């Protein structure tokens, strides 16, 4: 009966859904079609969002190990007040906070946060416990292009949008799988190529799968070798005489990376030991355009052929395309270069073949770094959810911008902290070791989205120096091994925001009630704070200088300002009910978000005004006078571009681009002699993640019931195997038991395997190599040696 | 149907991966709750391919014009581009059909989903 705008709770592409209401609950999820995004198309995990908040799960009271008795790591899980679960979780904090500090208590947040719930996460780490400890499971997914867009672009998201993809000339895919992960995309890709004959799509990847079945040029290349190819074609460009000099010249500059850089381990690994360099990792050094050309050099086409395996044919199709100065090149990546030891140095060398040849910033010609998440644009990165980061591309460690931080969210001068915090994998490691000893895991499933977790996440999590707190929807691993879960209140049953890939900024009201006693995690952040004052956790020092901040309570100082407090229960649409507004006196989302959206407005990243955004589906960001932006740095498209001037990536001061002269390098680890296949890891259309949502959707869990191997057909015969049969997948570090798929969708070269994730019953996770691109810190889960039996 | 692929069983220990459950090729149409619920595919998948140069299944899924009549195989919506016109035959954005129709296995959710029908707010039985 009643229909509500609202994007879809999975996907970064970031369709618009139109959500069915009766009787407090959702009875149908239909295609948005006045969305600019899909235009009234879902995919299947799309419309049936319907089903999703329903599995009879639904965490409804909090759960502590031991209601009475007292509380022992290694208890039992009991129903428990909030203000108990509360009561018990502050003490343990405010403990913690007072024998190792700040440095000691983490959070983890997710890209499934909600804008203003990774905004008042941000708020409360560090204004409030004063740590800067609190990381995203972004840093599993979108660290490495982040990393790489501030080192080329001074500047975080993509110049372009999804609008790219109906001008575009022709799509290199860098390993991505569209037609299982971005599908709306990949029609709307398709629509593009089947429509127009002239059109040419490259799909590269590792196997074959749905995706390069649209191929025109299909190349399957060896694990880690894309560096190589990528070289090579900035050869091509270069030897063939075909670089847009006008544009080199007037909006680039050149640079060498440096090269011993080492497999983000622990100290102690070999790797690491042996990497001289790995010290700095990131090292810039200026350059020349003739030194750059020269390294580019050493990867001829025959020698890029040699190490990838691709006939020199094929690679002769791609540089082409990526060359004759009137196709659009279109560049889409997601966690192929992403998820790669070397994946700063990927992002950086797609840019390359763009800059090199001036395609960027222009309706059909773009480098589009897809994102993942919902939101690990719109939250984890925009409102800046990392170990090292504040809002609007700030880093904790400037001053100035520490300050500014300080200014808005009036705060005592000084206290921000200045230390980097903890990354994802380093969080778990400082957990295993006794590092942080309160943990606070929210919207993520990390005990199963984490690499090693056998090695360093299980033990850290139940190290009883330890102490952790798990906010979920539904059981998972993860609160299965933690000692406090709260229940939340999911997607629709909550009003929020979220960002997608194309800096698409949408919003959803509250349409049903949550069950049971869950309430959103931006009420546990906000309620969670009243248990703190500004004495217990803040230096004395900085009262003293301060007596309006001696008392008070995290809270008063945090959400209680006079700023967030600005607007009244009111102000948030007749219809529509918000819980997190009926307790407290404000309403939250309006103050958080214009708060936070004080940050930019101006400087780039300028977001339109919170009501606008209720009444529209969505608009790309810097809204300027309330005008989307499609593609930035570009006169005429973008307006922080002044009149006389063209392009100018003005995040960097002289306003040019970096190129990055990088050396192909080989991944942490590759097959051996006892551990002969590639393990590969991913995705399936069906199945979102953890499968904590989908694997509970009837028609996607039967679509898909659990994780399965695939292998070669002929792999198989040889070891004596068949399809179906039970097998081992074997690393130094793990087993499991998945069941052998030959003839399945992904088509796997020999001696490569591959097996998703979504199955609790079968943590890959376990075989994972813990091993990070040493620059954005984000582990590799797409290659390692695996033996199996 | 094993260990919770939703809880895991005091984690890491060892898990026995159950044998892949069968497809349901059955030809019988499913019926759904809400219009836009895409249909299952109550057949099987396996040899069809669909490529930038064949689509297996609009051999049978299309509908008859040229003044003849046949039994419809697809929607008409399946006809509708971006921007909502009505093409004189399926569209492109929609080619890829194994995007939004998936077939079904003989499989015991692991839990039961509370969803619930528009008419008559009984949890959905299909
Ligand atoms: N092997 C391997 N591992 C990987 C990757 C890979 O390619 N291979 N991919 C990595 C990448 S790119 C990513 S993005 C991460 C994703 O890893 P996770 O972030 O762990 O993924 P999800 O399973 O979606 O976890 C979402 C959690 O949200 C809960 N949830 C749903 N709604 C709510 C809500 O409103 N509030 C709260 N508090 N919880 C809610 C769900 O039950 C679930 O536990 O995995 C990473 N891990
Ligand atoms: N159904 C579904 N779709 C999803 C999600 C989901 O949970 N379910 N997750 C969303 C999220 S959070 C993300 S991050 C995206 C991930 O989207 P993708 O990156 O498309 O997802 P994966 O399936 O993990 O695909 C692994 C990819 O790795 C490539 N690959 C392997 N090794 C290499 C290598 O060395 N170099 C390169 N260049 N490629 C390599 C393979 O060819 C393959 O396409 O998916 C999004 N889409
Ligand atoms: C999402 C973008 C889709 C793609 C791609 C394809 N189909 Fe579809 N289909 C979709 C929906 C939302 C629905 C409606 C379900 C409802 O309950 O209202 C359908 C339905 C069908 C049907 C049933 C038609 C009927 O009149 O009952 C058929 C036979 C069908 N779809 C076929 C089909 C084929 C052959 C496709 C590939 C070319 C295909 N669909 C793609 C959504 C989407
Ligand atoms: C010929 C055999 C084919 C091929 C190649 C495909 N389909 Fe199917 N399909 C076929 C029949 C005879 C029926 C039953 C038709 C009827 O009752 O009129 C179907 C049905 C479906 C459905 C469900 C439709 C409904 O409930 O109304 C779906 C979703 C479906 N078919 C999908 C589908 C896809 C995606 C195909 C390509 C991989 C495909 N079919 C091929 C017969 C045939
Ligand atoms: S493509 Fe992504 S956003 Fe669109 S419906 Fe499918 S899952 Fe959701
Ligand atoms: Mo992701």
């Amino acid at each position: 009966i009643r229909w509500s705008k609202a994007p879809c709770r999975f996907c970064g592409t970031g369709c618009g859904v139109m959500v069915g209401t009766r009787d407090g609950q959702v009875v149908a999820t239909h295609g948005d079609t006045q969305a600019e995004v899909n235009r009234g198309l879902n995919c299947v995990k799309g419309y049936f969002l319907s089903k999703i908040m329903y599995g009879e799960d639904r965490l409804t009271t909090p759960l502590l190990r031991m209601k009475d008795g007292v509380y022992h790591k290694e208890g039992e899980f009991a129903p428990v007040s909030w203000d108990e679960a509360f009561d018990v979780m502050a003490a343990q904090a405010k403990l913690v906070l007072k024998e190792k500090a700040p440095e000691a208590v983490g959070m983890f947040g997710s890209g499934q946060w909600t804008i203003w719930e990774g905004y008042a996460a941000s708020k409360l780490m560090r204004a409030g416990f004063r740590s800067n400890n609190l990381d995203p499971n972004a840093r599993h997914c979108m660290a490495s292009a982040a990393t790489a867009f501030m080192r080329t672009f001074g500047m975080d998201e993509p110049m372009g949008c999804y609008d790219d993809f109906e001008a575009a000339d022709a799509f290199v895919l860098w390993g991505s799988n569209m037609a299982e992960m971005h599908p709306i995309l990949w029609s709307r890709l398709t629509d593009r190529r089947l429509s127009h004959e002239h059109v040419r799509v490259a799909v590269l990847s590792t196997f074959t799968h749905r995706s390069s079945d649209l191929s025109d040029t299909p190349i399957i290349f060896r694990p880690g070798t894309d560096r190589a190819i990528l070289n090579y074609i900035a050869h091509h460009i270069i030897s063939t005489g075909r670089v847009n000099r006008d544009f080199v010249d007037r909006h680039t500059n050149f640079a060498l990376g440096a090269t011993d850089i080492g497999y983000g381990l622990r100290p102690e690994h070999q790797l690491q030991l042996a990497a001289k360099g790995a010290a700095d990792a990131g090292a810039m050094t200026p350059t020349d355009f003739e030194t750059f050309a020269a390294l580019v050099s050493e990867y001829t086409l025959e020698k890029a052929a040699e190490i990838s395996g691709v006939e020199p044919a094929l690679l002769e199709e791609l540089a082409e395309l990526y060359a004759d100065p009137d196709r659009k090149w279109m560049s889409l990546w997601t966690m192929g270069f992403n998820q790669h030891v070397r994946g700063v140095w990927a992002n950086h060398m797609v840019y390359n073949l763009h800059l090199l040849t001036g395609k960027i910033s222009e309706p059909g010609n773009s480098p589009f770094s897809l994102t993942g998440q919902p939101f690990a644009c719109g939250t984890a990165r925009e409102v800046g959810t990392f170990a090292h980061r504040l809002p609007a591309d700030m880093v904790v460690t400037n001053p100035e911008h520490r300050a500014h931080a300080e200014e808005i969210w009036k705060l005592p001068a000084g206290l921000l902290p200045d230390w980097v915090g903890a990354h994802a994998v380093e969080q778990d490691r400082k957990l295993h070791d006794g590092e942080i000893n309160f943990y606070w895991v929210q919207v993520n499933n990390n005990m199963q989205a984490a690499p090693n977790i056998d090695q360093e996440t299980y033990p850290g999590y139940r190290n009883p120096e330890n102490f952790i707190v798990v906010s979920d929807a539904y059981p998972t691993v993860t609160g299965r091994a933690a000692d406090l879960v709260l229940p939340a209140a999911m997607w629709v049953e909550k009003e929020g925001a979220y960002g997608n890939a194309e800096r698409r900024t949408h919003f959803w009201h509250q349409l049903v009630e949550a069950p049971g006693e869950a309430r959103s995690d931006l009420w546990q952040l906000m309620e969670f704070s009243k248990r703190f004052t500004t004495d217990e956790v803040w230096p004395e020092e900085i009262l003293s200088a301060a007596p309006a901040y001696r008392g008070k309570t995290l809270f008063e100082v945090l959400f209680a300002n006079g700023s967030v407090d600005r607007f009244p229960a009111s102000d948030v649409n007749p219809d529509h009910a918000n819980h997190e507004a009926a307790l407290f006196g404000f309403y939250p989302q309006k103050g958080l978000f214009e708060e936070y959206a004080a940050f930019g407005r101006g400087h780039g990243h300028d977001l339109a005004p919170f009501d606008t955004y209720h009444e529209v589906r969505g608009l790309h960001w810097p809204v300027v006078e309330g005008e989307e932006t499609r593609w930035r740095y570009r006169e005429g498209f973008d307006p922080y571009v002044k009149p006389g001037e063209g392009l100018r990536f003005y995040g960097k001061p002289d306003g040019r681009a970096v190129i990055l002269g990088v050396p192909y390098e080989p991944p942490a680890e590759s097959p051996d002699e006892e551990f002969g296949f590639w393990l590969v890891t991913g995705r399936v259309l069906e199945h979102w993640h953890s499968g904590s949502m989908t694997l509970r959707w009837p028609e996607l869990y039967k679509a898909f019931p659990g994780a399965v191997c695939f292998m070669h057909p002929e792999d198989a015969r040889s070891r004596g195997l068949n399809r179906g049969s039970e097998v081992r997948v074997i690393s130094r570090r793990g087993e499991i038991r998945t069941r052998l798929e030959t003839r399945g969708r992904n088509r796997m070269p020999r001696g490569v395997v591959f097996v998703p994730w979504f199955d609790a019953s079968q943590l890959i996770n376990k075989v994972t190599l813990d091993a990070n691109d040493p620059i954005s810190r984000q582990t590799d889960f797409k290659k390692c040696a695996v033996k199996i039996e | 149907d094993a260990p919770r692929l939703t809880g895991a069983d005091r984690p890491m220990s060892e898990v026995a991966a159950p044998p892949l459950p069968e497809t349901i090729t059955d030809d019988r149409r499913v019926g759904r709750n809400y219009p836009e619920q895409p249909p299952v595919i109550p057949h099987s998948i396996e040899g069809y391919q669909l490529s930038v140069n064949a689509n297996r299944c609009l051999e049978c899924h299309r509908r008859q014009y040229s003044g003849l009549v046949a039994a419809p195989m697809i929607s008409i919506t399946h006809f509708q581009d971006r921007e909502g016109q009505m093409l004189a035959d399926v569209s492109p954005r929609r080619y890829f059909c194994t995007a939004c129709h998936v077939p079904q296995t003989n499989a015991q959710p692991l839990v039961t989903n509370e969803f619930r029908d528009m008419l008559t707010l009984m949890p959905a039985s299909n």
